[PDB]
């Protein structure tokens, strides 16, 4: 069984500069469970990343939180890098604000 | 609370 | 309404060296409690909620022992798989195990369930009865059979309708200011202009808990589920759940549209419009 993760890159709290937050990226939907999240900030990768503890679902796919805190700007742009086994090459999701 | 016994395969 | 206490295992093999990844986690409805990493330091259960804190070493030793005997267990089944399916020692493999029991509102038994996947597969699962099985294969079969002579089913249904439900209760009792409480979905919308004919509406549902949420589009009052987008349930981080769908609209009519959020922690269903 090889499954493709679904991926959602987002923010904890509606999004004002300035104004402390945390930006999350879940990743659903896959298996194997060795899977790569990187979260970028202006395409260089963050060092302080926090995940969720290992679960799946009903259909026996898995997922994970990874998350950090961040502080938005209107310069800074964010996003979720993701590898797997089912990818030719990284995933990449850019945060929007909505 | 786990189940006090995991029988194996 | 209901509860549910909810284990769930997964092992993964590391053929190289050493022995296989292991971790378990613990979940009274939609909110972990504990948890367990072979590849952490502590080599312990850990408390993943306050209120589980509230426990005494002796329960932190008897779910420390018991969680590691589970381990063993998938240690052990792993080679055993291997074997039922002639695989070498080449490749990585998964082993997932999910249990658990549910009670109704009024706290009492009302379902368990047990069920096993081997590279994210069915397996073997116990039957609602909680006295037989179902085997997806002729290794399963084997299981089955062993399982069977073993009485193992038997085992299970006392733990699963009773001690089960009796920590369940507990755990509910304990955690009475967050595991019965619910949250409201917070809810606004937003507008996108694509061009000068095309909008599109989204409905936010946000900080809700418990996880189950239902949000529909209408048009002039009739259910619309054309040109509409409803994205998986992901969580805040802060133990709440956020969601959003999006109706495309021709530019001008957004007034006809209505979202309509139904929500356990909402007495009446609510409805927003632009």
């Amino acid at each position: 069984i090889q499954r493709t993760p679904k991926i959602q890159v987002y923010s904890r709290h509606p999004a004002e500069n300035g104004k402390s937050n945390f930006l999350n990226c879940y990743v659903s939907g896959f298996h194997p469970s060795d899977i790569e999240v990187d979260l970028l900030k202006n395409g260089e990768r963050i060092e302080k990343v926090e995940h969720s503890d290992l679960s799946f679902s009903k259909d026996w796919s898995f997922y994970l939180l990874y998350y950090t805190e961040f502080t938005p700007t209107e310069k800074d742009e964010y996003a979720c890098r993701v590898n797997h086994v089912t990818l030719s090459q990284p995933k990449i999701v850019k945060w929007d604000r909505d | 609370y786990l189940s006090p016994i995991a029988s194996p395969l | 309404g209901s509860h549910s206490m909810r284990y769930f295992f997964t092992s993964v093999s590391r053929p190289g060296r050493g022995e296989p990844r292991f971790i378990a986690v613990g979940y009274v409805d939609d909110t972990q409690f504990v948890r367990f990493d072979s590849d952490a330091a502590s080599q312990r259960m850990e408390p993943r909620a306050p209120w589980i804190e509230q426990e005494g070493p002796e329960y932190w030793d008897g779910e420390t022992r018991k969680v590691k005997a589970h381990s063993q267990t998938h240690r052990v089944d792993l080679g055993t798989l291997r074997g039922y399916y002639n695989q070498s020692e080449a490749g990585s493999h998964t082993v997932q195990r999910m249990y658990g029991c549910d009670v109704g509102s009024d706290w009492r038994f009302l379902r368990g369930y047990h069920q096993y996947a081997y590279d994210g597969k069915d397996y073997i699962a116990l039957k609602e009865d909680l006295r037989s099985w179902t085997a997806a294969d002729m290794a399963a079969q084997t299981t089955k059979h062993k399982w069977e002579a073993a009485h193992v089913a038997e085992q299970l249904r006392a733990y699963l309708e009773g001690t089960c439900v009796e920590w369940l209760r507990r755990y509910l009792e304990n955690g009475k200011e967050t595991l019965q409480r619910t949250d409201a979905p917070k809810t606004h919308m937003t507008h996108h202009a694509v061009s000068d004919h095309e909008a599109t509406l989204r409905c936010w549902a946000l900080s809700f808990y418990p996880a189950e949420i239902t949000l529909t589009w209408q048009r002039d009052g009739e259910d619309q589920t054309q040109d509409t987008e409803l994205v998986e349930t992901r969580p805040a981080g802060d133990g709440t759940f956020q969601k959003w769908a999006a109706v495309v609209v021709p530019s001008g009519q957004e007034q006809r549209y209505t979202c309509h959020v139904q929500h356990e922690g909402l007495p009446k269903p609510l409805t927003l419009r632009w």
